[PDB]
DNA sequence: GGTCAGTACGTCCTATCGATCTTCGGAAGAGATTCAGAG
RNA sequence: UCCGCGGCGCG
DNA sequence: CTCTGAATCTCTTCCGACGCGCCGCGGGACGTACTGACC
């Protein structure tokens, strides 16, 4: 969606920002693996557990 | 229309003010509020100022254009245009005198040295507070006597009418029109002569210069004191209709009624014959009252309106930033123009820029009607106006037609250099946003984080062709501040070049061979082979002859696919070497200048945008990308974090036994966590520089690694050693707010978290630096503001003024390092003489000739070590300078040009980087060479070594090819294992002194007596308690007896059978003395050997504020003592704290005093020879005292070393040039020492141009000349002593300027860049240099 | 078409020179109504007589020149005027 | 604000210093529309004549 | 933001400031430096005296635009007047020489 | 003489200084006061 | 339409 | 021991980056009676 220039990153030393878009993409994953889960209708067992 | 040469200032006489006047003004109301017009006889009147609106009369009688002129009966008001309301001044006259304000305040009170009377007696008597005597019979009394009230009672019982005693300013008045100017001037003149006090003098000479400037100027004195008080015009002063009925009205009219309701009461009371006490209250109020018209707060505490703020007075309407020179004259709001945010355009060429469509609409509308009127698509300006506002398409085809190539000048706020604005090209685009190409980001200071970008549109082919020619940014490549490119890559076009330019020690295609560049990029988009790949690739490169044809050669080169890809941009001419590398930003901007030397403008610009193009799409392809695991820690940094903590438990525990103090403690625990600080810096570096590759051959190589952080660092695309270190490893020790360093450095990385503590100490800094800036700002802003007023009149006037003075320019070293290049000193400056073959008589490098690059590296060739230099501050040109003094234009690499405004450009120079400044006994030779010794006197102990008998002795290395690369000061007594000429080995250390310890050196070997060395009275002799052993001690003034004042302790020397020896080479005997304090370890009557020393004697602020103080001449707080003539030394006789030196001329028959504050070191013994200019006490060297004594060159060197010290320091490359002509702008004037034939007066400050040109037609008339000295004005005082008055009250203290001009009745001739800004007309500089040159001509003709 | 004035600046010999004696032809060219030298290829007056410039067909002395020569042909033409009405009078 | 998919990488340019290069996936969803209002006011005011 | 022509204000006779006002963009101080290094001396004087203060030098610029001429015919601005009448009413009598 | 327009005076409103917002740093110049040297 | 003051924000 | 000049101290005045945007608040005006000039 958003392509930044990872030029700004090393001189401005705000890693911060690294990190929650790393953090974010693993927050973003769960959900993917939460929708096809709902997606496919699986029981509720499945879901409960992940 | 009526063009006009000058602009005169003068007092105003009260028939002046009368003939301005159109009426008199005595009604306090301004508007009926039954009917919204002016009153009868008010401040707005119609009859007085004119008609309310336009050819009509104030009752309606008169209407029309066929009244015009006619002045009705029925109410008097003139049938004319509205405008005279802006024009006509009106009058009061005032029942008493009041005195002008500005000529009774303005230290100095010009009344008041006109008078000979004190500030305070004035303003007594001003305010009927006591009164004055101003004609006295055979009274007592004496004229301008101030008298009390009960001293006036008494006076007048004393001797009723015989006398006559007046208050107020009447009483002024009738002093000053009662006073003689020729007879006081002659007076005042006789009392000079008698007088011998200096400050006398000084008093004398003033008054005597404001009488005659009184007497030249025509104006009369009491003129200072205002009968008839002038009004404003009322449209200057408007009365603004607001919603609900209220009128805005500006303070001057509240003011105006005050003043005429004081007047109108003083009159009705003066009328009515009212007691002395209350007219003697009205007079007062209406001083008051006409004190806070003119000047309000001079005086008591301002008068303030309903919002309790002070009223606006028409001083401060001329007066401040907020005034009418500096927000009304010098800056304007213009129309055409408009602003917005500004984008990346990439796609952009060089010359054009992105132009949102709507802003060019409103921007070109009147282009667009004059082309839609020619095509008959409009048939009248309304039908225009309508097509526009309705955006037919019609109208967007006539838009494209006129903005086809119409340059746009695009400006970004501060605009801190001439960078700041630059012509483009616009191309129309959608969106709001302007487009700006990336290139001209870095001149412009502009980044996208919000910026937004100004637009003026050119409008006369004059306008457009400057555009084009002159700021249009394919003009701009080069820096004017250093002639280095400006328009250099950087962020992704560095790291694409970067990238595309890197090997790989195995890649896909390594060691293919390729036909050309061609194959290389096909191989690279079909994926058969890496950019990084090791090929040999043939190559074809030209070179261009002597003849300047390009000779093509063709080889197989070993090359990167990438690197081949690149050479299919590069321009022919260029060698491939150029690009044979990885390309960081250092080498683009290398290889820019170098194409730009070679080839030329054109080619440049075509190869900065295939540059910029290139590296963006490489850039791309590389994804490159910043991730948490770049941010690699070392595996060593706990076990140094654990080291360290170590180190510093064992120095605690060694501080909790006592064995060192907290100051060693701390410094110790400072010591070790910078070294651990350090470690892990080195193994952090280490780690990410080199990475580990399988070869072709299957075995582990080291390479240059590919890490992103790397290569963005190492490229010079972004970030730096210390940001890195921040990120991987412990961003370290952090200063308290105090600036004392903290004990605990932070040891966490950003990579890993900070804790709260840490962040906490980290946030001070934080916030200094912030808070710093904001600061630094204003300071470098006012810095270079002063900076162009005292250099805006300053342009290239001519193409040789003939001069063969010039100063020598030699590298900067100091300390064994240096610290600047001839080359770079040199480049581009005019040979003042012929530069020799070193070792040789033949010519090397003509005279008169351009160094350019070739000519400097023929000099580097040859290895010359000085050049004399064509300077700014040495040209012969009157007003201006020529082409060959300042030399190449660094924008442009030729010859600079005249009609030049060097000024503004050198003070930009100096003033751009100011905010990038900071604000808040063993000598080892370090290089192999030879030792030479210079300004140097030896002598030689029975040791064998070398002691030094000169106080300036410098030490310098030469090596073999002729070069000197290092420099030292030898102490005086110093020991010298070496002799001049003598070769040393590199490491080599040779240096012995105390920096604690004086000493006193012998010449010849003999027998050592005392002489004047008695206990107590001038010495003691003791068994000290500290060795046990012989010591003799030599009193202070404050401790010795008074008797033994004038007896000095001295040594005398004997040979062995008691005669007096005599020093060799003269009949002075061998004599030594021994100052305060001294302590001599010998005995009398004992020897001593050649050259044998016996002493034991007792012995900061930079960046933006240490430019600021060189640049005003500042004196240091502690200076620098320098002899002022050569001869002999000599003492004489102290009393409490003070001595007396006297150097007698070896040939002069007048020897120089001089008083030394004895707390201060002094260097010279009694029987040393000085030369002027020597350092008499060691300290700061006052630039006034350098340019007294040691000359005009020498005080440019020091200023300009001092500057290039600083900016240096900060990493600033700034021409010296820029630094000669703001140092030639501060030695502007001179004093007159002897006025010869001249009609100049002795001790009065000139123009150093006017007597330079007095003294050539003099000596044309074979007259004597007058012999002149020069001052060192600093930038302010230099500004505001200009001859002219407009561009000194632009500047600053507009209200002295002004007084003394009024005083003085000045005439001022708009020779400047700001006098014809002001007027309005073409600037004496470039495209109008030559328009003012064709008014020198017909003012010639006429 | 116009980028760089690099070439103009060579024949003329200082950019204020130029801007000068191109802001001269221009006006020529614009208000006058004389004809360009060179051909249009749609650009401006500006870019016209800065190209004019770069081929040595327009200089200072050049522009004197013609000027000269159009002031001698207007008072020829002015004599001739006299003359017819003095053969009229006549 | 809007949680966005951000790559981290240099595009031809139109990141060059700050900028940001934004898809048009984000302004056809209106994931940063704001809406806007603003206050107009019509004063009828006596006045002479 | 855009202007070409509009308001301007009552006593110092320039263009209205801000986009509220539709004003014109200040050429301040270091603007007119910026221009004084280069040559543009046509440029500078187009800013001070057509585009912003001269009232008859404004309209004849506007109809000479429209008329298809670029030339510029440059008078007095009018804010050194209010200047000179400034001095004027503090009892300094300023004036303009050979006229 | 009578009428209209213009001009003049009053009201809002005082009465203690007390309301009132109030307090930088650096450099230069002018004036006043003090110390040292000479008589 | 003008001026002033206060507050806030961006480059 | 006193006087004058020079030096030092005290007090006052001037200067302090540019450009742009938004909001709020404030800012003498109105009424009545009397006098003069014109018709
Ligand atoms: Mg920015
Ligand atoms: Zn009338
Ligand atoms: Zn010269």
């Amino acid at each position: 969606d958003i392509v930044l220039n990872p030029l700004g990153v090393p001189s401005r030393m705000n890693i911060g920002q690294i990190l929650e878009t790393h953090l974010g993409m693993a927050a973003k994953g769960i959900g993917d693996k939460i929708n096809a889960m709902l997606k496919q209708q699986q029981e509720v067992a499945k879901l409960r557990e992940f | 229309t009526e063009e006009f040469d000058a602009i005169k200032i003068a007092l105003a006489s009260p028939d002046m003010i009368r003939s301005w006047s159109f009426g008199e003004v005595k009604k306090p109301e301004t508007i009926n509020y039954r009917t919204f017009k002016p009153e009868r006889d008010g401040l707005f009147c119609a009859r007085i100022f004119g008609p309310v609106k336009d050819y009509e009369c104030l009752c309606g009688k008169y209407k029309r254009l066929k009244h015009r002129g006619v002045i009705c009966e029925k109410c008097g008001v003139e049938v004319t245009q509205t405008k005279v309301r802006r024009e006509r001044m009106g009058h009061i006259e005032l029942a008493s005198p009041t005195a002008h304000i500005w000529f009774l305040k303005s230290l100095p009170s010009r009344i008041g040295l006109l008078l000979d009377m004190p500030l305070r007696d004035i303003e007594r008597v001003l305010y009927f507070e006591s009164y004055v005597v101003i004609e006295g019979g055979m009274t007592n009394l004496e004229r301008q006597q101030i008298l009390t009230e009960e001293q006036y009672l008494d006076a007048l019982e004393e001797f009723g009418d015989e006398f006559d005693a007046k208050m107020g300013a009447e009483a002024i008045q009738a002093l000053l029109k009662s006073m003689d100017l020729e007879q006081e001037c002659e007076q005042l003149r006789e009392e000079l002569n008698e007088t011998n006090s200096e400050t006398k003098r000084k008093k004398l000479t003033k008054r005597i210069k404001l009488l005659e400037a009184f007497v030249q100027s025509g104006n009369k004195p009491e003129w200072m004191i205002l009968t008839v008080l002038p009004v404003l015009p009322p449209d200057l002063r408007p009365l603004v209709p607001l919603d609900g009925g209220r009128f805005a009205t500006s303070d001057l009219n509240d003011l105006y009624r005050r003043v005429i309701n004081r007047n109108n009461r003083l009159k009705r009371l003066l009328d009515l014959a009212a007691p002395d006490i209350i007219v003697r209250n009205e007079k007062r109020m209406l001083q008051e009252a006409v004190d806070a018209l003119l000047d309000n707060g001079r005086r008591g505490r301002a008068i303030t309106g309903s919002n309790k703020r002070p009223l606006k007075s028409l001083a401060d309407m001329i007066k401040g930033k907020q005034g009418r020179f500096r927000q009304n004259l010098l800056g304007k709001r213009v129309d055409y123009s408009g602003r917005s945010v500004i984008t990346v355009g990439p796609y952009l060429r060089l010359h054009q820029c992105g132009l949102p469509k709507k802003m060019a609409l409103e921007l070109f509308k009147p282009f667009i009607y004059g082309k839609l009127e020619l095509r008959g698509l409009a048939t009248t300006i309304k039908a225009a106006k309508k097509m526009v506002e309705r955006e037919e398409a019609v109208v967007w085809d006539i838009l494209d037609e006129v903005i086809r190539e119409h340059p746009v000048l695009l400006n970004r706020a501060p605009t801190l250099h001439r960078l700041g604005i630059q012509a483009f090209e616009p191309v129309l685009i959608e969106g709001k946003a302007i487009q700006l190409h990336p290139l001209v980001c870095a001149a412009y200071n502009a980044d996208f984080d919000g910026d937004q970008m100004a637009v003026h549109v050119p409008l006369t082919l004059e306008a457009q062709l400057e555009a084009r020619a002159l700021m249009m940014s394919t003009n701009n490549i080069l820096s004017p501040a250093n002639g280095e490119p400006i328009i250099v890559p950087s962020q992704d076009v560095v790291l694409g070049l970067y990238y595309m330019t890197r090997d790989c020690v195995n890649a896909k295609g390594e060691g293919m061979v390729l036909t050309g560049p061609k194959e290389a990029e096909r191989l690279y988009r079909s994926g058969l082979a890496s950019l990084h790949a090791r090929v040999k690739v043939r190559i074809t490169e030209y070179e261009k002859d002597a003849n300047g044809e390009l000779v093509a050669k063709t080889s197989l080169k070993d090359t990167t696919v990438g690197r081949a890809i690149l050479w299919m941009i590069v321009p022919k001419g260029l060698p491939y070497s150029i690009v044979n590398q990885a390309l960081g930003k250092k080498a683009i901007s290398k290889m820019l200048n170098t194409c730009y030397r070679i080839l030329g403008l054109k080619p440049t610009v075509i190869f900065a945008d295939q540059i910029m193009y290139t590296g963006f799409a490489y850039a791309a392809r590389s994804g490159a990308s910043v991730g948490i695991d770049d941010m690699v820690i070392p595996e060593k940094k706990h076990e140094i974090i654990s080291e360290a903590e170590a180190e510093v438990a064992e120095i605690q525990e060694q501080f909790q036994s006592g064995l060192v103090t907290a100051g060693e403690r701390y410094n110790k625990v400072i010591d070790i966590w910078a070294a651990a600080n350090d470690r892990v810096s080195k193994a952090m570096m280490d780690n990410l520089q080199t990475e580990t590759v399988i070869n072709r051959d299957g075995q582990e190589e080291k390479q240059v690694s590919f890490n992103s952080i790397y290569m963005m660092a190492d490229s010079g695309a972004r970030g730096s050693a210390a940001q890195i270190r921040q990120l991987a490893g412990m961003r370290g020790l952090m200063a308290k707010p105090d600036g004392s360093i903290i004990e605990t450095p932070i040891t966490a990385n950003f990579r890993e978290g900070l804790n709260v503590l840490q962040y906490f100490i980290s946030t001070h800094g934080a916030r200094k630096g912030l808070a710093d800036t904001a600061l630094k700002t204003a300071n470098s802003g006012y810095l270079t503001r002063r900076l162009v007023d005292v250099a805006q009149d300053l342009v290239v006037t001519e193409d040789d003024c003939g001069t063969h003075e010039g100063i020598m320019m030699t590298p900067v070293i100091e300390g064994g390092d240096v610290k600047e290049p001839l080359r770079d000193r040199v480049l581009g400056r005019v040979t003042a003489e012929d530069v020799l073959k070193p070792g040789t008589a033949d010519i090397l490098v003509p005279r008169n000739t351009l160094l350019h690059e070739q000519w400097c590296d023929l000099l580097e060739e040859n290895s010359v070590d000085a050049v004399k230099v064509r300077s700014v501050v040495s040209c012969d040109t009157d007003f201006g300078v020529c082409a060959h003094c300042y030399g190449r234009d660094l924008a442009r690499g030729h010859i600079i040009n005249k009609g030049e405004a060097i000024g503004v450009i050198a003070a930009q120079s100096i003033g751009e980087p100011g905010t990038q400044l900071t604000m808040r006994s063993s000598i080892q030779v370090k290089n192999k060479g030879s030792i030479k010794l210079s300004n140097v006197k030896s002598v030689v102990n029975s040791s064998g070594k070398l002691v030094i008998t000169s106080r300036n002795t410098e030490l310098k290395l030469i090596d073999e090819f002729g070069r000197t690369k290092e420099s030292y000061k030898v102490p005086y007594g110093a020991v010298l294992a070496k002799g001049d000429g003598e070769q040393v080995a590199g490491g080599e250390t040779v240096a012995n002194w105390d920096p604690h310890t004086m000493p006193v050196i012998t010449e010849v070997s003999g027998f050592v007596r005392f002489t004047d060395m008695i206990d107590g009275q001038t010495i003691t002799r003791q068994t000290d308690e500290l060795t046990g052993l012989s010591s003799l001690v030599v009193l202070d003034s404050a401790e010795r007896t008074a008797g033994g004042k004038d007896l000095r302790p001295a040594l005398k020397i004997v040979d062995a059978q008691g005669n007096d020896v005599l020093i060799p080479g003269t009949d002075m005997p061998a004599q030594y003395f021994l100052p305060g304090k001294a302590i001599v370890q010998l005995e009398d009557g004992v020897q001593i050997s050649s050259g044998d020393t016996l002493a034991r004697i007792p012995q900061i602020t930079g960046g933006l504020p240490r430019v600021a103080d060189l640049f005003e001449a500042r004196r240091p707080k502690e200076p620098a003592i320098l002899a002022e003539i050569s001869g002999i030394v000599s003492f004489g006789k102290e009393t409490k704290g003070k001595r007396r030196l006297v150097i007698t001329p070896v040939d002069g028959s007048d020897p120089y005093e001089e008083m030394i504050p004895k707390w201060r070191q002094l260097n010279v013994f009694e029987g040393e020879r000085v030369e002027r200019g020597d350092v008499i006490s060691d300290g700061p060297e006052a630039p006034h005292d350098i340019l007294r004594l040691r000359g005009v060159h020498a005080v440019t060197r020091y200023i300009v070393n001092e500057v290039q010290d600083v900016y240096r320091l900060q990493g600033v490359k700034i021409n010296d040039k820029h630094i000669e002509v703001i140092v030639r702008q501060m030695l502007r004037k001179a004093t007159i020492v002897n006025a010869g034939s001249s009609d100049f007066l002795e001790g009065e400050q000139v123009e150093y141009s006017r007597v330079k040109i007095a003294n050539r037609e003099l000596e044309a008339n074979g007259k004597v000349g007058a012999t002149y000295s020069r001052d060192l004005l600093g930038i302010t005082k230099a500004s505001l002593a200009t001859e002219s008055f407009i561009s000194a009250a632009s500047f600053q203290e507009t209200t002295r300027v002004l007084t003394e001009a009024a005083v003085a009745g000045k005439r001022d001739e708009l020779r400047g860049l700001k006098e014809n800004v002001i007027v309005g007309r073409l600037i004496p500089a470039g495209t109008g240099y030559a328009y003012h040159q064709d008014r020198m001509r017909r003012r010639a003709a006429g | 078409a116009r980028v760089t004035v690099q070439d103009a600046v060579e024949k003329i010999g200082n950019r204020f020179d130029l801007v000068l004696v191109a802001a001269r032809r221009a006006r020529q060219m614009q208000v006058g109504g004389k004809d360009p030298l060179v051909p249009e290829e749609n650009d401006k007056t500006t870019v016209i007589a800065l190209r004019e410039i770069e081929e040595g067909l327009i200089n200072n002395q050049i522009l004197d020149v013609r000027e000269r020569q159009e002031q001698q042909e207007q008072e020829a033409a002015e004599l001739q005027a006299v003359t017819a009405i003095a053969e009229g009078r006549r | 604000g809007q949680n966005m998919r951000v790559a981290f990488m240099p595009w031809n340019g139109y990141n060059f210093e700050d900028s940001i290069l934004v898809s048009e996936r984000v302004v056809q969803e209106d994931r940063f529309t704001t809406i806007h209002i603003q206050e107009l006011a019509c004063v009828s005011r006596d006045t002479k004549l | 933001h855009a202007r070409s022509t509009g308001s301007y204000s009552l006593v110092t006779q320039q263009p209205l400031g801000g986009k509220a006002q539709f004003g014109g963009q200040r050429f301040g101080e270091m603007e007119v430096w910026a221009l004084e290094a280069y040559g543009a001396a046509y440029t500078l004087q187009e800013m001070l005296t057509v585009k912003s203060d001269d009232v008859n030098g404004r309209t004849k610029m506007y109809k000479n635009i429209v008329d298809g001429n670029h030339q510029m015919e440059p008078g007095m601005p009018e804010s050194f007047n209010v200047l000179l009448k400034e001095i004027r009413s503090l009892g300094i009598n300023i004036e303009l020489e050979d006229e």
